[PDB]
């Protein structure tokens, strides 16, 4: 009964549709899922964002509704990694203490740029949760979204 | 990509599918 | 609560986004 609008935001390619198609239909259209969060059935909206900035006041707007934002980056991408702090700056101005949750996708592949503690740092440095997924194998994609609901909430 | 509203009797449920679907594709028509 | 009528196919992007807020605010008002 409860509803969760979500928001994915990060560079190009880090794979912020990837994280919504495994969530939403187990797959490597719908914005929506039914999901089980410690025995409540939560409702979850998913807003995924272009990588590509259009530079559009109407898409700051359709951002706003968002009650939480997942910020993506790429493990294997240290540009994606270094694009983080506009993003963070980017959702604090659409919202005016926003929840969030920075996320180091593709945790799958065997080379990384950005190690786990550097990510933490920036994590603990925000306040943040800081959660590794893979698209590819589910692995922390759940966590990623249910750990989210848990700060809006 | 429009989606279709899915009728003026569609459930509570069906609405809300469509609500995120139209959150979206009005995101991404910009 | 007053259910916001489906917008129409032919609906402007203007129009779709007011139906969407109002959309929400129904679906807000009868949970
Ligand atoms: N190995 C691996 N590849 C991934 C993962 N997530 C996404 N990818 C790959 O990365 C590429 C881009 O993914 P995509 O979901 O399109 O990223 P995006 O952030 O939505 N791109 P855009 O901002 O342009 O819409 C795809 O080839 C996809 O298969 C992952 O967890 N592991
Ligand atoms: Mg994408
Ligand atoms: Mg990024």
């Amino acid at each position: 009964m409860t509803e969760y609008k979500l928001v994915v935001v990060g560079a190009v390619g880090v794979g912020k549709s990837a994280l919504t198609i495994q969530l939403i239909q187990n797959h490597f259209d719908s914005y929506r899922k039914q999901v089980v969060i410690d025995g409540e059935t939560c409702l979850l909206d998913i807003l995924d964002t272009a990588g590509q900035e259009e530079y559009s006041a109407m898409r700051d707007q359709y951002m706003r509704t968002g009650e939480g934002f997942l910020c993506v980056f790429a493990i294997n991408n240290t540009k994606s990694f270094e694009d983080i702090h506009h993003y963070r700056e980017q959702i604090k101005r659409v919202k005016d203490d926003v929840p969030m949750v920075l996320v180091g996708n593709k945790c799958d592949l065997p080379s990384r740029t950005v190690d786990t503690k550097q990510a933490q740092d920036l994590a603990r440095s925000y306040g943040i949760p800081f959660i590794e997924t893979s698209a590819k194998t589910r692995q922390g994609v759940d966590d990623a979204f249910y750990t989210l609901v848990r700060e809006i909430r | 990509r429009r989606p279709r509203c899915p009728g003026d009797d569609a459930s509570i449920e069906d609405l809300h599918e469509y609500w995120a679907r139209l959150w979206n594709y009005l995101y991404r028509v910009a």
